[PDB]
């Protein structure tokens, strides 16, 4: 179960920048994909999440309508499209799986952590 | 969940005055709090994060403090860009609620 | 910021007079069990003044 992130870089605010992390060593199931961001020197903040059988898409309180996610299980890679970029979004990005797609009590997922690629936004 | 309120619901000041915005919480919030600035018809922005840290690109005359329950934000001098509405939200636990909103107009 | 100013933020109960707390165990987490991690709803009780 290894998660390798990619796509981070330096870009001006307001521009698009799509990040991806490929799922390796993970048996195929309906695991709820989640995303967490970390401002350096600060606490942990969750971003969004998509559960199984498609749909079931939710975001955080401040990223509604500006983030787009789609899941393709054939390539085992998950991507997020970033729109309306601000100077606040400079953080370290971790994508998590929570590895508990159980039919009964699907909540309470142990969110794993990958290597993580941070993003830098300069005005 | 956390039921939060902010005071006052509206404000009126000229350029250069000293005003303050205060919003408390019903549960122990300590220091993890953000103060958003949003304009009518535009996207929001964050000015002060964790109640003590100045963000990159944010001018330094926006200064804030507060711990525990009572929180406050202080403005040294007002600007033509400053006249907009203001929100303060908590960032601790299971999903949060926004504020009812204050407004600063030209008197 | 040579931060040798570590203190305690959270405890299960109030500290009685003349008692020292030394353990670095993770704070309360009443809803979900932390199970020895610093993830969501999981903080170490040691922060510095800075």
């Amino acid at each position: 179960v290894q998660l390798v992130e990619s796509g981070g870089g330096l870009v001006q605010p307001g521009r698009s920048l799509r990040l991806s992390c490929a799922a390796s060593g993970f048996n195929f199931d309906d695991y709820a994909m989640h995303w967490a961001r970390q401002v350096p020197g600060k606490g942990l903040e969750w971003v969004s999440g998509i559960s199984g059988n498609s749909g079931s898409v939710e975001y955080a309180d401040s990223v509604k309508g500006r983030f787009a996610m789609s899941r393709d299980n054939a390539k085992n890679s998950l991507y997020l499209e970033m729109n309306s970029l601000r100077t606040e979004d400079t953080a370290l990005y971790y994508c998590a799986k929570e590895t508990t797609p159980w039919g009964i009590y699907r909540s309470g997922g142990l969110d794993v952590w990958g290597q993580g690629t941070t993003v830098t936004v300069s005005s | 969940d956390i039921q939060m309120t902010q005071s006052p619901s509206s404000l009126s000041a000229s350029v250069g005055d000293r005003v303050t915005i205060t919003c408390r919480a019903s549960q122990s919030i300590h220091s993890f709090l953000s103060w958003y600035q949003q304009k009518p018809g535009k996207a929001p922005k964050l000015l002060i994060n964790s109640a003590s840290t100045l963000q990159s690109g944010v001018p330094p005359w926006f200064s804030g403090s507060g711990s525990g329950t009572d929180f406050t934000l202080t403005i040294s001098s007002l600007q033509p860009e400053d006249f907009a509405t203001y929100y303060c939200q908590q960032s601790y636990i299971a999903p949060w609620t926004f504020g009812q909103g204050t407004k600063v107009e030209i008197k | 910021g040579n931060y040798n100013y570590l203190y305690r933020l959270f405890r299960k109960s109030n500290l009685k007079p003349f008692e020292r707390d030394i353990s670095t165990e993770i704070y309360q987490a009443g809803s979900t069990p932390c199970n020895g991690v610093e993830g969501f709803n999981c903080y170490f009780p040691l922060q510095s003044y800075g």
